[PDB]
């Protein structure tokens, strides 16, 4: 039997205070970069042809 | 003491929560102002900065801006300008002055329409109806000559002669121009006016929501985690008695 | 031409019951008005009501029907 | 004095408790709690709701009472005279 | 307290008015409010502040600046509404804080009450001036009304009008005087805030049960702090939810209309929360009568602690009065909608009805009830 | 001027006395009293056997509030069940200021 | 502290940080300054305040308002200078407070 990630991760990170805090400080970076991107479509995928991002393709670069 | 009518609520491109504006009609409805409302009612508050939001290419509306302006500039080097240059500029007012404005419309004072939506009760359908409705004077009524009978007007008589008929104009697209369409194509325009951020601002709405459902159960977990002890109490009265 | 969907949709709604119903009252008013319009009598009150439910019908229809 | 020390005098109480890790944040949360809804929701509801109902009537009552009073002039006096 | 970081600066010894503040066991969410209140106050402070920067009060120009604010200023629009949209929320945060007061009748604490009294009275007056700032028509006339309401004092009334005015009109002085007040004022309130807390830390908190809980207390730092953490942010949601999706919902005041001194709007009501007070103004035909009616009407709160007659505190064990308690609740909520309407007769009478109804509820019924329960309960 | 109606009164008592949770919640009429400065002096004169058994309830009592869990309805306190134990000692101190105050008049 | 009006409101107990604050015997006028400082601060607060009323900052207009202030405003002139003329005085009140500092080197605290 092998320790589930938690047993590992706790021994890995949450135990040592910084280490615990460290990945916490890490996670948000990629997160928001991933988060900001992934959500926008959900907004945008719903909003289609009503915005020059879609509209101005009619007249953009002439 | 008129029964105050209320406009039936219409669906809209923006009506729903996440429902956005569509600039295609917005572009068109502009021309209307560029055609019609520049007659009297002004809008003072927006620069030519619209460009790409109403889809106008930087050049497109700039060159479009260029023609709009053009006044004096030679008073002993003290000026304003012809030909606006940049986008910061606003529209020329068809009247310099309420005196000049009102007399021209003969006692009527055309309002500036910039925020007027937020002024009037009942959103856009107020106007779209007010656009639509013109009725035949009932038997037993008369009007001031300029006043034209619509129950939508509060006193139900308005000096505004109905502007909109089918094909008042030709759209920028070339879409066949229709009283209702010409009317309805504008109704998105001012809806945009008072809130340029409207389209943009909704983003935060979806942004915050999924952000929001995160933490509360999380918090809700933590709290309980502490309270887990208190609600777990036991008591024992074991008096030496 | 172009005929609109707008006024097009009107008649299908004003076809409905309460429309002509009050529309009769409009006559009933105006009929009574007709000679008696010498008196204060006027039908504006009624026509509001007619138009009131009129377009609620029109609501569900022609907006979807326009461009 | 020192807030906790001199509070009161107490004798022969005993307390029993666990680490929070010993247990869970949902010890039959659904199952156990859902009944509790009633005994509280029934407790006050006897004492509280009805006054509002009276209000709500008045809301429609007076409005309706208002409505006729103006809305139709050819009512008390019809447009005859 | 050996090497405790509490005493090392003497300052943090004071900080032990919190960590080790003992606390009652059973506590409704309804005790979040006291702490909840200050929250709004802070978050506000910043908003109107950065807003204060780009805005200017100049009778001709001022309103124009605002247009500039939500439009061309970086994120100018989110900010205006924030400071505003906190306001009503804050008030609903208010009454609740009061609300807990009587339902547990904690007003047994004596001058503390009176403090909580005055503390409020200023606050409403504050945003009143704050509401002038937008310089809307409804602002203008609403401003114009209440001073014109003041004048009725039999001898000295006159000057004080044009004294506060600083003239015959609503003009600059009237405005830009206030832009000091509507601004300078709330700080002193904050200064006052702590005082209102001090007294409470004479005796320690009150409970739900009207029973001294001293047998059990709790260190504050671990726990209620948490429930705060929850209780705090919850506010923000609706607060942030209203603001974006349906900004103008509570933005029921409609006037961005540049105020016309000549022109009058079809309707004048103050904003939502005054209105019952304003409603009661209408009631008395005597214009002076309504004044001593209106202003006194709230002053009753001072008078409550005089009327506690019972032998047990918290209402939740006296069922009968509880009815009155709720009975009063809607009665307040009633005057709203009446106040929410013009001056036609069916409402008028109805409005005329609840007025004297109102006092009777508090002033007589409440003191009357408990007496009998004692006798009923053999006390 | 009540005899049969006297009997007819007690129901509402017994009813009303059941209409306030402390009968369900395990209290008495005594322990629910508002605080009085005499009660202080009163509580002084209580012997522990009396004094203590008052106490342990409150501790037990409040606890349920946090969890809102009312006692099993049988174990609820009963109307016939009563003890005024507090009041008689309360009664004395009352008179005491009266006498003093009375003398204190002139 | 029997029936002392210091403890009756708890507040005035704090007020006993002053009445009974012990104090040194030999003291230069040079120890007036600490208390002296706050004086200016108060008197100021009012002046710029009532001044703040009629004045407005608008880049084009603002300065003009000031002209209006010392001229057409009731006693407008006395007031402007006050708020100003306190300022430097206050600063000279400042350094002295410092001045005492080193000359007795009290910075040991
Ligand atoms: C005849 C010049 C003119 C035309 C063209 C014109 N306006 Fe009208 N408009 C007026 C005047 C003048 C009034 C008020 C008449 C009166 O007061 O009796 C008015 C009425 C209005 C009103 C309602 C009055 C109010 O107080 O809000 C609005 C809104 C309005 N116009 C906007 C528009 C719109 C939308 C169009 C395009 C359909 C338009 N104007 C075209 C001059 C004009
Ligand atoms: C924004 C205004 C106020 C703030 C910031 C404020 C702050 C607080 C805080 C932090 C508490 C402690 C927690 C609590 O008991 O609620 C409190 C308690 C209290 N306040 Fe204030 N309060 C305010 C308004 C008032 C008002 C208007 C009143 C009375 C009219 C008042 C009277 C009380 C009372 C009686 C308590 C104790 C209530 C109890 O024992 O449950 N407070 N207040
Ligand atoms: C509880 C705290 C406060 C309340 C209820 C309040 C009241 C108001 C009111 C009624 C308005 C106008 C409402 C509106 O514009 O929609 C407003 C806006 C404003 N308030 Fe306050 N005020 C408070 C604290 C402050 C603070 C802390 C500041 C400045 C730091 C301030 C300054 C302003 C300013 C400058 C505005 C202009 C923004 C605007 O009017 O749109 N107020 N505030
Ligand atoms: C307006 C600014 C200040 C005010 C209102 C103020 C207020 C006071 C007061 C009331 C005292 C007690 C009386 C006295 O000892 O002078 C005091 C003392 C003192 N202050 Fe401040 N002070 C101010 C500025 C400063 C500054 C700028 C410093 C140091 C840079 C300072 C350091 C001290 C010291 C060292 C003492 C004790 C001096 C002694 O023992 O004689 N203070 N201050
Ligand atoms: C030690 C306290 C203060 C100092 C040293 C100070 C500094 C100044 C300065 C340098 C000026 C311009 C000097 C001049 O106009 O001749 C001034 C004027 C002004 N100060 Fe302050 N300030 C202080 C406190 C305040 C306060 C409390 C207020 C407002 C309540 C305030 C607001 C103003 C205003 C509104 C003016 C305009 C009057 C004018 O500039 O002529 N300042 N103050
Ligand atoms: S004060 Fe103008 S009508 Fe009452």
């Amino acid at each position: 039997v092998a320790p589930t990630l938690t047993a590992r991760l706790y021994s890995l990170l949450f135990r040592r205070t910084s280490t615990f805090a460290l990945t916490i400080v890490v996670g948000a970076l990629f997160f928001e970069r991933a988060f900001d991107q992934g959500a926008d479509a959900i907004y945008e995928h719903i909003n289609e042809g009503k915005l020059w991002k879609h509209i101005k393709h009619k007249y953009e670069n002439k | 003491s008129d029964l105050e009518l209320h406009p039936p609520s219409y669906p809209w491109s923006h009506r729903g929560l996440l429902s956005s504006l569509d600039h295609t009609s917005i572009r068109r409805g502009f021309q209307v102002y560029k055609q019609v409302c520049s007659s009297c009612h002004s809008m003072d508050y927006v620069a030519y900065r619209h460009l790409v939001g109403v889809c106008y290419t930087e050049d497109e509306a700039k060159a479009l801006a260029e023609e709009v302006e053009v006044q004096d500039g030679p008073n002993e080097d003290g000026e304003m300008f012809m030909r606006p240059g940049k986008l910061s500029d606003y529209f020329p007012k068809p009247y310099p002055n309420p005196e000049a404005a009102r007399a021209a419309n003969n006692g009527a004072l055309p309002p500036d329409l910039s925020y007027i939506v937020r002024a009037r009760h009942g959103g856009e359908d107020y106007v779209f109806s007010l656009l639509t409705g013109y009725c035949e004077p009932p038997t037993g009524v008369s009007l001031r000559e300029g006043l034209y009978f619509n129950p939508y007007f509060p006193g139900q008589a308005i000096g505004m002669a109905p502007p909109i008929y089918n094909e008042v104009l030709e759209f920028d697209d070339g879409t066949p121009a229709t009283m209702s369409q010409v009317a309805k194509d504008v109704c998105t325009f001012l809806r945009w006016a008072a809130e340029p951020e409207h389209d943009h601002r909704k983003r935060m709405g979806l942004k915050m929501l999924l952000m929001m459902g995160l933490l509360l159960p999380l918090v809700y977990a933590m709290k309980r985690h502490k309270w887990s002890v208190l609600k777990s109490r036991k008591l024992a009265y074991r008096p030496p008695k | 031409e172009l005929v609109d969907p707008l006024t097009t949709v009107r008649e299908q709604c004003e076809q409905l019951e309460k429309c002509v119903k009050a529309r009769e009252r409009l006559e009933l008013c105006d009929e009574r008005v007709s000679s008696r319009s010498q008196t204060e009598e006027d039908c504006t009150e009624e026509l509001l009501d007619f138009l009131h439910a009129r377009d609620h019908c029109v609501a569900h229809k022609l907006f979807n029907s326009l461009k | 004095g020192r807030q906790f020390g001199h509070l009161t005098r107490v004798r022969h109480v005993i307390t029993y408790s666990l680490s929070p890790f010993e247990q869970r944040a949902f010890p039959h949360y659904f199952s156990k709690g859902i009944p509790n809804v009633l005994r509280r929701t029934r407790a006050c509801i006897l004492r509280v709701a009805p006054p509002f109902v009276a209000f709500y009537l008045v809301y429609t009552w007076g409005t309706q009472e208002f409505e006729k009073s103006k809305r139709k002039n050819p009512a008390a006096y019809e447009n005859d005279r | 307290m050996t090497n405790i970081r509490k005493s090392h600066p003497l300052m943090k010894i004071v900080n032990n008015a919190f960590i080790d503040l003992p606390a009652p066991s059973n506590i409704s969410s309804w005790w979040n409010f006291g702490s909840l209140l200050g929250i709004c106050l802070i978050l506000q402070i910043l908003t109107g502040l950065f807003l204060a920067m780009h805005y200017t009060s100049d009778t001709t120009t001022a309103f124009s600046s605002v247009t500039h604010i939500c439009r061309d200023v970086n994120y100018g629009w989110i900010i205006r509404y924030m400071h505003a949209n906190g306001a009503s929320m804050f008030f609903i945060c208010l009454y609740m804080h009061v609300g807990r007061g009587l339902y547990y009748g904690s007003y047994t604490f004596l001058e503390t009450w009176n403090i909580g009294v005055i503390l409020l009275l200023t606050v409403m007056a504050t945003a009143f001036m704050g509401y002038v700032l937008p310089w809307g028509q409804m602002s203008f006339w609403g401003a114009t009304v209440i001073t014109n309401l003041l004048s009725a004092i039999p001898y000295i009334g006159t000057n004080l009008v044009e004294w506060i005015w600083g003239g015959f009109s609503v003009d600059k002085a009237t405005l830009t005087r206030f832009f000091a007040f509507h601004f300078i004022l709330p700080f002193i309130i904050m200064a006052i805030a702590m005082v209102h807390l001090l007294f409470l830390h004479e005796t320690g908190s009150n409970n739900p049960t009207g029973i001294s809980s001293d047998v059990d207390k709790i260190p504050f730092h671990p726990y209620y702090t948490i429930k705060d953490i929850l209780g705090a942010l919850l506010l923000i949601l609706a607060l942030m939810l209203l603001v974006l999706f349906a900004p103008d919902l509570l933005g029921d005041p409609d006037n961005y209309t540049p105020a016309n001194p000549l022109n009058t709007p079809p309707h004048i009501k103050p904003e939502w929360y005054f209105l019952f007070a304003y409603a009661i103004l209408r009631s008395i035909p005597n214009k002076l009568g309504g004044v001593l009616a209106l202003a006194f009407s709230i002053l009753i709160l001072a008078l409550i602690p005089l009327l506690h007659t019972s032998k047990q505190r918290s209402m939740m064990f006296r069922p009968l009065s509880q009815c009155l308690f709720w009975a009063l609740v809607a009665d307040l909520l009633t005057l709203t909608w009446i106040g929410g309407q013009p001056v036609e007769h069916p409402y008028i009478t109805i409005g005329q009805l609840a007025s004297v109804l109102y006092f009777l509820l508090i002033l007589v019924l409440m003191p009357t009830a408990g007496t009998i329960e004692n006798k009923l309960l053999k006390w | 001027a009540v005899s049969a109606s006297s009997r007819w009164l007690e129901g509402i008592r017994k009813w009303y006395y059941n209409a306030a949770g402390f009968n369900k919640l395990g209290l008495m009429r005594d322990d629910t009293i508002h605080e009085n400065d005499d009660v202080k002096e009163a509580i002084r004169r209580l012997p522990e056997n009396l004094y203590n058994d008052r106490v342990f309830r409150i501790k037990r009592a409040l606890d349920l509030s946090m969890r809102q869990q009312i006692l099993p309805k049988e174990q609820w306190t009963k109307y016939e069940e009563d003890k005024s134990y507090l009041e008689p000692y309360l009664k004395e101190v009352i008179r005491e200021r009266k006498e003093r105050e009375e003398w204190a008049k002139k």
